[PDB]
DNA sequence: CCACTGGCCACTGGAGAATCCCGGTGCCGAGGCCGCTCAATTGGTCGTAGACAGCTCTAGCACCGCTTAAACGCACGTACGCGCTGTCCCCCGCGTTTTAACCGCCAAGGGGATTACTCCCTAGTCTCCAGGCACGTGTCACATATATACATCCTGTGCATGTAAGT
DNA sequence: ACTTACATGCACAGGATGTATATATGTGACACGTGCCTGGAGACTAGGGAGTAATCCCCTTGGCGGTTAAAACGCGGGGGACAGCGCGTACGTGCGTTTAAGCGGTGCTAGAGCTGTCTACGACCAATTGAGCGGCCTCGGCACCGGGATTCTCCAGTGGCCAGTGG
């Protein structure tokens, strides 16, 4: 079971704080290297990033909807 | 609800049939006009066996179809499924033409 | 008095007529002189080359399972053999269509 | 008597018979145009060989013959009609 | 009664029939047969009379004609040619 | 003592002076073109020897000449090569 | 007692030799019998061909600014015309190199 | 700082030395040595004209090239500009190689 | 007098130059062994034909006269070597 | 905070459909016989083409000694394949309407095909001579080298611009 | 909501380099004169392939009715083409080093090539026939048709799984 995966995809944009937002390659390492089935769960982190955008928790440095970089918020 | 294919499903059955099949795939009689539209521009009053039609026809299906798994292999080549026309000018020019 | 008159192709115990092949040979201007076991080596090449390429059709028609030779036969069976093939690369077949091939990437997951 | 328009006689389900023959799965419909240009252009490349052939033999009605010469002469060869 | 045409159909039904005696032959695909043993014919004719001029030799002989073999026939298919066409030589040789 | 050896030499060298007087040449140059002749020499002459096969004709006449030129020869070449042909023709049917 | 010896390619006007082209025709075996115009007609179009390359060579040449032709020459020549190129697709010249040609597409920006 | 080109300009320019060049671009040592190898294959105790071994030098290094250009045109069709083998195997399958 | 190597002769660079002269500016790593076999497999037809010519001549000295007829019989026509 | 509930995804079974496979059935090419004829065969001859030996000479093979040019290799960087996603629109597919292709039937005559005939040209032979070819020689177009001149390519750098922090 | 400080981008100047260009110089390869001989011209002839005329018939062309299967048109939708973003890596480029190619020189000879001989072989020609081709008849393999089985496709139903939300 384990935790629901959009606190892990806020850790996965909190592991860096690149001055850009982090890519969408860049997170699938980092759950890929802190331990996630990220193969059958492409549509589950898809919908997650794109529910978390839409609630401006996150917010979207360059790309739409999947693609570019992922930045956290102003606060 | 009406029955409806997905796409290429019946067209991959095309390619099947078609490939198992062996015979000339256009209208003789369409082609012999174009035949004899293009023997005018030559000489005129040109006169034609009917065998010569059919030696035209299946040659020129044959350069057509060698061309065609030219075009596969082009647009495959590009990691494509659907040819267009610049395939085929780069098929005739690695074909020397 | 003269002797019973076989044939070359007899002598050579051969199906093709090495009198017609030496007469064309003389005939398609190709020297003015021809050497005796020349057309007799032709006629046995050309009778072997017709030998194989017979029994690729004829296997190919018992796995069509017809009795009869039909150009589709012909086709398959030269196209199958890739020496042939590359011999026959820019030779045309009557009614032969094509070897039947689907790529791959063509084919659905 | 005269003919000025057989190339659209080529017609689309035709062209796409060919392209199953050739395994093709997606066809564009700018590949149509093209195609018949480049039989055509392929057709009075054989046909104006094959027709030189034919006032070669004083003739005014052409032959098989003449088209096996002339296809093969373009390294084309073809089996089923000589003879 | 019109012009004999000679044609190559009797002599490939009798191959035929000893490579399979059972099967049978369509007549447009005989002429086809025909047309192959004409073409192979006039090519190997061809360098034949080229490599005869090459060395300028006047008489058409069976070296440059099994040479002429393994210059179009590709390999086993040569090899097992010259051996037939030797054998076959051998046969004349000895009448 | 050497045997002779036959090439184009000498009317290349004359041809080239005439539409070039200011214009010289390198002798391997001279080999592609002796090479260019004998090349295009034994295409018009397999193609015009074909040409009597298919007539059944014995006799090589500059009508089947000009015929495998037509043939051969793409676009202006070719009615260009005609011409100076039949006025070749032309001088030497008066002399 | 007999007339002076003249030559064939002065009757037609032409350079390459007439006896010499119809000796090669009779020695080459394309057939038995020849007529006597048809080597002037060759002759005639083997002037008229080689006229037109050198002329292209020589444009070439002067291009290069050299009075000696050389086989770059005749490789420029020989493709930059398309019924030459055409004419010979399938001929190699040696030591004639390639056409300069890039791809637009190659290029920067 | 060292100077230093960017890459391409560097490759371009001799791109335009090679193609204005018509001179040989392999060492005619090794082929002659690879030649006489290869010819060991056929037959035994070979001996060559040095113009044989020429003409075989141009003559191998023009197709190659042709093949070089054919797969130009077949990376800028796959709209690349690095090659990969299956350029090659392509064009000469087209080919009928 | 035995070679076993000299497929190698064929230097990385010079193969970087003939891509040059067919104007490739960028080739990859992996595609020197492949050009290589078709270079070579190209060879042994090449040289198979012409030691045909050889053993017909019944010299065991090749001839370049001989090797104009192996190139040309599969339509390579080269110029300059007494063709 | 937890359990209820709703959205999303994968598996699966069933329905439909297209094709493979089994018989029947009439049909027309395959094949086999027959009759004719003309081309392979027999036999002999005569000239000659190439095999065979033998001399010659030349070019290729081998070896070596310097002598750079180039191959290799390493290293560092950046440009490019390429993988993913998102989006848009183009074409497969299926139904409906149309139309002309095809069969087949008949009329007609146009030209290929075949035979006869007589003759224009050309292979062949003899004689003779002249033009091209091997060879020697000389000589200037061009290769090579070196010193200027410009093109061009890359990168620092000053100015313009969009955006974050302070007010 | 306004003003000010900072990252970003972009055009230009300049320098480094590579490529063109001008001029001097040898050189050897191109060009030109020479002897010659063999191959091309002159003249005549045999004869024979071939131009031309006549015929015929058969094979091609044109036209007319019916049919239907194939083509054209429309809707639509999904999946494939393609644009973009990022990212890693893998050649591009530059410098040192090895070494191997290359040029020059020398010696060997074996085999390419020319030359005489002669003889096995192959072209040429009269006789003749039987093998092989044109025509005809029959039939059975096979194309077409009809009915059922099978196998492949697709989609709706259902189970699993995750996350929102309200009690």
């Amino acid at each position: 079971s384990g935790p629901p995966v959009s606190e892990l995809i806020t850790k996965a944009v909190a592991a860096s704080k690149e001055r850009s937002g982090v890519s969408l390659a860049a997170l699938k390492k980092a759950l890929a290297a802190a331990g996630y089935d990220v193969e059958k769960n492409n549509s589950r982190i898809k919908l997650g990033l794109k529910s978390l955008v839409s609630k401006g928790t996150l917010v979207q440095t360059k790309g739409t909807g999947a693609s570019g970089s992922f930045k956290l918020n102003k606060k | 609800k009406p029955h409806r294919y997905r796409p290429g499903t019946v067209a991959l059955r095309e390619i099947r049939r078609y490939q198992k099949s062996t015979e000339l795939l256009i209208r003789k009689l369409p082609f012999q006009r174009l035949v004899r539209e293009i023997a005018q521009d030559f000489k005129t009053d040109l006169r034609f066996q009917s065998s010569a039609v059919m030696a035209l026809q299946e040659a020129s299906e044959a350069y057509l179809v060698g061309l065609f798994e030219d075009t596969n292999l082009a647009a495959i080549h590009a990691k494509r499924v659907t040819i267009m026309p610049k395939d085929i000018q780069l098929a005739r020019r690695i074909r020397g033409e | 008095a003269r002797a019973k008159a076989k044939t070359r192709s007899s002598r050579a115990g051969l199906q093709f007529p090495v009198g017609r092949v030496h007469r064309l040979l003389r005939k398609g201007n190709y020297s003015e002189r021809v050497g005796a076991g020349a057309p007799v080596y032709l006629a046995a090449v050309l009778e072997y080359l017709t030998a194989e390429i017979l029994e690729l059709a004829g296997n190919a028609a018992r796995d069509n399972k017809k009795t009869r030779i039909i150009p589709r036969h012909l086709q398959l069976a030269i196209r199958n053999d890739e020496e042939l093939n590359k011999l026959l690369g820019r030779v045309t077949i009557a009614q032969g269509g094509v070897l039947p091939n689907i790529q791959a990437v063509l084919l659905p997951k | 008597k005269v003919l000025r328009d057989n190339i659209q006689g080529i017609t689309k389900p035709a062209i796409r018979r060919l392209a199953r023959r050739g395994g093709v799965k997606r066809i564009s419909g700018l590949i149509y145009e093209e195609t018949r240009g480049v039989l055509k252009v392929f057709l009075e490349n054989v046909i104006r060989d094959a027709v030189t052939y034919t006032e070669h033999a004083k003739r005014k009605t052409v032959t098989a013959m003449d088209v096996v010469y002339a296809l093969k002469r373009q390294g084309r060869t073809l089996y089923g009609f000589g003879g | 009664k019109r012009s004999r045409k000679e044609s190559y159909s009797v002599y490939v039904y009798k191959v035929l029939k000893q490579v399979h005696p059972d099967t049978g032959i369509s007549s447009k695909a005989m002429g086809i047969m025909n047309s192959f043993v004409n073409d192979i014919f006039e090519r190997i004719a061809g360098e034949a009379s080229r490599l005869a001029h090459y060395n300028k030799r006047s008489t058409i002989t069976s070296r440059e004609i099994q040479t002429a073999v393994r210059l179009l026939l590709p390999g086993e298919l040569a090899k097992h040619a010259v051996s037939e066409g030797t054998k076959a030589v051998t046969k004349y040789t000895s009448a």
